[PDB]
């Protein structure tokens, strides 16, 4: 539904 | 970039201050709540690291409306995947493991078993630091064991290293209901 990978979270 | 990135769930960060003169529940403190990626980092980047907490203190991250205690309706039939860490590497590795755990939660890494996740807790302790994922129902074998396996993988624990799940009811009255 709303998922984020570890790399998507960390690039913020 | 200009729009915030929503999380699936709103989460609450709690802090437990070791103060023996008060009851356990009174030592809990709601720090803040967030429901976007940007707001997660704004919180995380400006609070003290787990490795710099006094022994006996905790951080907990739980879905909005679930208090980080056994007694909550969403925890009382549930349990935890428990990781107990060696003291030597706290400076080097506690913070990394806790952040990896936070990212598993907020990113919804547990796939179709996301609803079973309640939260996670890090305990800073003289006898060994602990990190745990709390789930809602010890009887939900499929959910509990999937969460276990994904968590073990995300921490980088090898096939040899087995972790265990125990019910909160058993802890509060300890053997493993499940292992992965
Ligand atoms: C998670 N939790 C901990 N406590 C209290 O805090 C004590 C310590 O529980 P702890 O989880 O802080 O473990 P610690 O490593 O300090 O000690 P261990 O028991 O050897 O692992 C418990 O014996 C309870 O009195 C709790 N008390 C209540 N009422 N509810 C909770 O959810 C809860």
């Amino acid at each position: 539904k709303k998922r984020y990978s570890r790399x998507q979270l960390l690039x913020f | 970039h200009y729009i915030k990135h929503p999380l699936q769930n709103r989460w609450a960060l709690w802090f437990f201050k070791n103060d023996k003169s008060k009851t356990w529940q009174a030592n809990l403190r709601l720090i803040s709540k967030f429901d976007t990626v940007e707001d997660f980092w704004a919180l995380y980047n400006h609070i003290q690291l787990s490795s710099n907490l006094m022994p006996g203190c905790d951080y907990s991250l739980f879905k909005d409306g679930i208090e980080p205690m056994w007694e909550d309706e969403k925890n009382k039939r549930g349990g935890r995947w428990l990781i107990t860490l060696n003291k030597q590497q706290r400076r080097s590795d506690l913070d990394r493991f806790w952040l990896e755990t936070l990212l598993c939660l907020i990113g919804e890494s547990f796939d179709d078993y996301s609803d079973d996740v309640c939260g996670a807790v890090v305990n800073v302790r003289a006898k060994g630091d602990k990190i745990a994922i709390w789930t809602t129902e010890c009887e939900n074998r499929e959910a509990v064991t999937h969460i276990g396996r994904v968590y073990k993988e995300r921490l980088g624990l090898p096939p040899k290293i087995v972790i265990g799940y125990q019910s909160h009811a058993d802890t509060a009255t300890t053997k493993n209901r499940f292992v992965v």
